RNA sequence: UUUUUU
RNA sequence: UGUGGACCCGCCCCUUGGGGUGUGUCCAAAGGGCUUUGCCCGCUUCCGGAUGGGCCCGCGUCCCAUCAGCUAGUUGGUGGGGUAAUGGCCCACCAAGGCGACGACGGGUAGCCGGUCUGAGAGGAUGGCCGGCCACAGGGGCACUGAGACACGGGCCCCACUCCUACGGGAGGCAGCAGUUAGGAAUCUUCCGCAAUGGGCGCAAGCCUGACGGAGCGACGCCGCUUGGAGGAAGAAGCCCUUCGGGGUGUAAACUCCUGAACCCGGGACGAAACCCCCGACGAGGGGACUGACGGUACCGGGGUAAUAGCGCCGGCCAACUCCGUGCCAGCAGCCGCGGUAAUACGGAGGGCGCGAGCGUUACCCGGAUUCACUGGGCGUAAAGGGCGUGUAGGCGGCCUGGGGCGUCCCAUGUGAAAGA
């Protein structure tokens, strides 16, 4: 008895936690950055579209969206951004977005 | 019958039923006594052939026959049955072994000892 | 090489899709005679151009749905209802031999 | 990682090997990519050792890995002999 | 273990002098002469016509005793001709020819079949320098059957090689007497042996 | 309607030298042309020709047999001892190069039809071609 | 009546 | 810090999400070790190779029609979610579709193949061992961690069982190697070893390895080998038959001579050369050193004893016959059949035939079986023409020319792993 591969179960809620915590930031820089967009405003929506593309790249930076997986919420926010930005767009920050 | 009938149909390959019901196809399969009897043969021969009833291993209660000149299988002695069929006695589809757990082989069987299942005495 | 199939358009009905009817010659593998076997394959119709009765070329494309692996090429021959006359009435026989 | 290794085709008492590319992570003597070469321990023939060195010479420039008898063994086919 | 027992009366079962005897086959005892019929209580009797399949089985037995095997040694030895290229029948010949033990006794070294069995098998024979002990063992074309030097002053050697001077030996083998050397030339063909025995019957004892 | 015309045609000719008949004739086709072509360049009939019967055109096959025999039925031996088609309607056969059979180990033929023309066993097998296997004859 | 047609 | 890569948008070339380019935004990292001024083990981003894999497609893949109708995420669409990645994989909404007699749906059975057995072949059967893929880890469900799992010896939960229990609650999971028990006709040692090969970690030394290499047991299979060789009576004893003359066991034994399975004595392995150390630059190359389970086994040399034979069958198929015993009894029997007073068929003996460390038996597979007939069958009376018609699907198609080249035929090539054959 008492093998000691319990070692890396122990690790493994370690590093359980800091992929979800994270992940949950993503989701609600995300969600915070297409709400500003809907809401009209271009500036706000566009600094925080930055630091929710920063945290994504940071995100797969280690073994959490390692893969094409952090592209994807990056396609997905700049095109929604975008999007949302047309309605009297004024894309006033114009960061995060190319010309 | 047509090519396109074969095509359509086809032949149906015979299935061939097996013989001897001993479950688990088992080229043996041991059982206890229920009766041990004599009974009469068919038309052209007469005799009294000693047979056993056996509750089988297999879940089955079927006949067998008692090969030898004598036999000391009793109501309640176990046996193992081998297969193989009395022609003459209907429904009687498996032998005994002799030289098994309860059924002794042959005394002063000095030919085909391999059957009834006897030793190799000594010659002084 | 992407597998290619030429058949016949039997439906219409659903949307940007055709289900295309390729039958098949090839001799028994014992009987030795030559049977003719067919098989119905689910095509993608982006622009719903092809119709029914229309015979076409088909070839093997990355999954659209389920059920769905295959694009239209080209229009082979176009208005032939006779194959599809000849689907029908077979479809059509199934509803005798049942009770 | 690709490997260079050996698989132990002989019988019991009489080992011969076949000098081959695999996956370390496949048996041994299980399934492998190329056969490039025999090895008698033994050394019950003339040729006991053969190895197609500018075959071996391939799977080193992609990454393969050879055992310590393997590189052994193609050290004596001359595989890194450079001269 | 091969056959081992009463030899003189399967010369008289098969009908056809078996010198598997060695000697006393050739002098006026070897129960051929003045008993040729079969042993048994009723080898007096009137043999009854031998059936089609009781014709094929006596050839193979009056073969296969010949050279002194087992059946099981015989039959592979069957199968091996069936499959190579040529003659089914005289290739078979040529296969028990090349017996160890066979070439011994052809060879002379030794008087009978069985005799040479056991010279091989107690290791005097002598095959391109090494020893060769099993009677199985297969003669290859080229090969020097010898004589042990150890088995040389040995006085059974010897004494069939006393016999063996001015004889002739086989066109397919020669063999030096004094340095109780030996060569096999080549595999004989059909005409080379005087075996009485019809192969056309023992190939067809075996379609069965 | 007619099933095979060559079948027909085969066995036209099968029928006729059973009777021993001088000639008979089988309703023209090209392709029954070069059937009867290779039966008389092997030998098999004395020729053929063309002709109109009440203005449709036939083909005169005229057999050959061998020579009156001895005792008791004195019919001579044929020299067409036996036709079968072999690769029928709803069972076609067609064989490639290497499966072309030894009619008869070679004293019969087969009559191949290929892509390069209908042509005896030997005649496919030296061009290395095969097809639709039409029959036996020997 | 049952086996054996010699 | 921006070599570069990621993302939105535009442009260019390709053509499904491939490559390039521009602007903008976002993203890098870790040290350790010494022979400490330089080198080794590492770290980060990107591109490519190699290997391994995911998903998708054509085709092939057992029986029952006494299963004939199946289907609601079911069929498709748009948009989204999720994934490394397509997809009703999931979700919302829209359309009403999708599948079936070319066997849907249901039921039964079963891992599949390379191969193996059989067979003249076509074919039938099978999938143990070994190799490839798959699926599962007490039953069911679920995710976490990671390049990779929904994970045999990781986690959570429900259930059945076993153990601990201070009754509150816990611990487990041999379809890993042995080993026990149960079931069963039946299937092994709780063995040796890290020496070889292979794998994991490490700069290395080395550590771990019931993978593996070896031993053990079992005629379970295959193969090789012994139980003697030669001389030896027109022929002992005993047993068996007998026309009472004699015949048989039979050169077989006794016995003469030679060899020398076992066993004793000595020598005594190959499998093992690298890793490492030293020279040379930690390269090539060269040089040197340690390293056995099997095992003192294999093998060689010397010495040396005549030294296990069994089982089946002998009425025909089928090779081998007489006597006595028994009298439709006791029994034989694969089939046809033997035995009811002379039985070559029962039971024993003598003798004979067949194999021989095996011989028989039962079960199972193929064979003979052309007895499911593609090769290769039939239906007047032997088993078999539907009571008759109409006609759907399907199958089949007269003669001539021409296009196409799907079937068909030919060449080249790729593939057809290894083992087997
Ligand atoms: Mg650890
Ligand atoms: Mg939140
Ligand atoms: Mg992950
Ligand atoms: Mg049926
Ligand atoms: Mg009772
Ligand atoms: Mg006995
Ligand atoms: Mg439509
Ligand atoms: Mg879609
Ligand atoms: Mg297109
Ligand atoms: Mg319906
Ligand atoms: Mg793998
Ligand atoms: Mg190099
Ligand atoms: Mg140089
Ligand atoms: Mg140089
Ligand atoms: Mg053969
Ligand atoms: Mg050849
Ligand atoms: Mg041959
Ligand atoms: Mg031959
Ligand atoms: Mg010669
Ligand atoms: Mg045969
Ligand atoms: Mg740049
Ligand atoms: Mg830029
Ligand atoms: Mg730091
Ligand atoms: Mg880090
Ligand atoms: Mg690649
Ligand atoms: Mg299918
Ligand atoms: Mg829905
Ligand atoms: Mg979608
Ligand atoms: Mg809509
Ligand atoms: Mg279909
Ligand atoms: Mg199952
Ligand atoms: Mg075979
Ligand atoms: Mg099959
Ligand atoms: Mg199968
Ligand atoms: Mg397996
Ligand atoms: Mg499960
Ligand atoms: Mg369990
Ligand atoms: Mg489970
Ligand atoms: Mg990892
Ligand atoms: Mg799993
Ligand atoms: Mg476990
Ligand atoms: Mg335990
Ligand atoms: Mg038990
Ligand atoms: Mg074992
Ligand atoms: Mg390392
Ligand atoms: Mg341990
Ligand atoms: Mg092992
Ligand atoms: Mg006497
Ligand atoms: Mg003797
Ligand atoms: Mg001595
Ligand atoms: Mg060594
Ligand atoms: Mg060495
Ligand atoms: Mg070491
Ligand atoms: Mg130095
Ligand atoms: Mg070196
Ligand atoms: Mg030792
Ligand atoms: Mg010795
Ligand atoms: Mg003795
Ligand atoms: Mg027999
Ligand atoms: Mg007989
Ligand atoms: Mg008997
Ligand atoms: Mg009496
Ligand atoms: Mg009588
Ligand atoms: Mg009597
Ligand atoms: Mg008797
Ligand atoms: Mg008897
Ligand atoms: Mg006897
Ligand atoms: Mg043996
Ligand atoms: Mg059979
Ligand atoms: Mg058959
Ligand atoms: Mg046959
Ligand atoms: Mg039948
Ligand atoms: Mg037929
Ligand atoms: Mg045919
Ligand atoms: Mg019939
Ligand atoms: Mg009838
Ligand atoms: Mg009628
Ligand atoms: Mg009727
Ligand atoms: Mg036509
Ligand atoms: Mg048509
Ligand atoms: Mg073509
Ligand atoms: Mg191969
Ligand atoms: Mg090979
Ligand atoms: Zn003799």
């Amino acid at each position: 008895r008492n093998l000691s591969a319990l070692k890396r179960h122990r690790q493994s809620l370690k590093r359980r936690l800091r992929n979800k915590a994270k992940k949950s930031a993503i989701k609600t820089l995300s969600k915070k950055a297409i709400q500003l967009a809907q809401e009209g405003k271009a500036e706000e929506a566009l600094k925080i579209m930055r630091k929710a593309e920063s945290l994504i790249d940071k995100a797969a930076k280690g073994s959490t969206l390692h893969k094409n997986a952090a592209a994807r919420r990056k396609s997905r926010l700049m095109r929604k951004v975008r999007q949302l930005l047309e309605a009297a767009g004024a894309p006033l920050i114009g960061g995060g977005l190319s010309a | 019958p047509t090519i396109n009938q074969l095509v359509r149909k086809g032949r149906e390959k015979v299935r061939k039923k097996s013989k001897v019901p001993a479950l688990k196809g088992a080229p043996f399969r041991r059982g206890v006594c229920t009766v041990v009897r004599t009974v009469t043969p068919k038309k052209p021969n007469s005799a009294l052939r000693k047979v056993a009833k056996v509750r089988l291993t297999s879940g089955y209660e079927v006949t067998a026959y008692i090969p030898g000149e004598g036999h000391n299988l009793q109501e309640h002695s176990v046996v193992l049955i081998r297969g193989g069929r009395v022609k003459d006695l209907p429904g009687v589809r498996y032998h005994i072994v002799r030289g098994v757990y309860d059924a002794a082989g042959v005394k002063d069987r000095k030919k085909s000892r391999s059957k009834y299942g006897t030793k190799k005495p000594k010659e002084a | 090489p992407k597998k290619v199939l030429t058949g016949v358009v039997v439906s219409d009905k659903m949307q940007k899709t055709v289900t295309v009817l390729v039958e098949r010659q090839f001799p028994h593998p014992l009987y030795g005679k030559v049977i003719k076997r067919s098989k119905k394959y689910l095509a993608h119709d982006p622009e719903e151009k092809y119709k029914l009765g229309d015979v076409v070329e088909i070839i093997e494309s990355r999954p659209i749905s389920k059920r769905k692996r295959f694009r239209v090429l080209r229009l082979v021959e176009s208005g032939r209802m006779d194959l599809v006359e000849k689907y029908l009435i077979r479809r059509q026989n199934y509803e005798s031999l049942s009770k | 990682m690709v490997k260079i290794r050996l698989a132990r085709f002989g019988s019991k008492h009489n080992p011969h090997y076949r000098i081959v590319v695999t996956d370390a992570r496949r048996k041994r003597d299980g399934k492998y990519i190329e056969k490039i070469g025999y090895y008698d321990p033994r050394k019950t023939t003339p040729d006991w050792l053969k190895v197609d060195v500018e075959r071996a010479r391939y799977w080193l420039s992609v990454g393969a890995q050879p055992t310590d008898t393997a590189r052994r063994l193609l050290r004596q086919a001359g595989v890194f002999r450079q001269e | 273990g091969r056959y081992i027992g009463p030899v003189c009366r399967l010369c008289r079962r098969e009908g056809v002098k078996l010198y598997l005897k060695g000697e006393r086959c050739y002098s006026p005892k070897c129960a051929m002469e003045r008993r040729p019929y079969p042993p048994g209580q009723h080898g007096q009797k009137r043999a009854r016509r031998p059936s089609d399949y009781a014709v094929r089985l006596r050839e193979k037995q009056k073969l296969r005793r010949i050279y002194g095997i087992s059946e099981r040694q015989f039959r592979n030895l069957f199968e091996e001709a069936s499959k190579k290229k040529g003659v089914t029948g005289s290739v078979f010949l040529g296969l028990l020819e090349s017996r160890l033990d066979n070439v011994v006794y052809r060879l002379g070294f030794a008087v009978s079949r069985r005799q040479a069995r056991q010279l091989v098998r107690h290791g005097h024979i002598t095959v391109n320098g090494r020893r060769v002990d099993l009677p199985s063992y297969r003669v290859r074309p080229g090969d020097e059957i010898a004589v042990a030097e150890k088995s040389r002053n040995l006085e059974l050697i010897r004494q069939n090689l006393e016999a063996m001077k001015g004889r002739k030996v086989g066109p397919w083998l020669s063999l030096d007497v004094e340095g109780m050397k030996g060569k096999f030339l080549r595999l004989p063909d059909r005409e080379d042996l005087a075996l009485p025995v019809n192969e056309q019957l023992v190939i067809e004892f075996y379609s069965r | 309607m007619l099933t095979d015309p060559i079948a027909d045609m085969l066995t036209r000719i099968r029928n006729a030298t059973r009777v021993y008949k001088e000639s008979t004739d089988v309703p023209a086709s090209r392709f029954k042309e070069e059937i009867l072509r290779i039966l008389a360049r092997e030998g098999f009939i004395k020729g053929y020709e063309r002709v109109d019967v009440d203005g449709k055109p036939y083909l005169r096959v005229y057999l050959k047999y061998g020579p009156r025999r001895q005792g008791p039925d004195p019919r001579p031996e044929q020299v067409i001892h036996h036709i079968r088609r072999i690769s029928k309607p709803g069972r076609r056969v067609y064989v490639g190069v290497k499966e072309i059979p030894r009619v008869r180990r070679g004293l019969g033929i087969a009559i191949l039809s290929t892509s390069k023309g209908v042509l005896t066993d030997r005649e496919a097998r030296k061009l290395g071609v095969g097809g639709e296997l039409i029959c036996e004859v020997w």
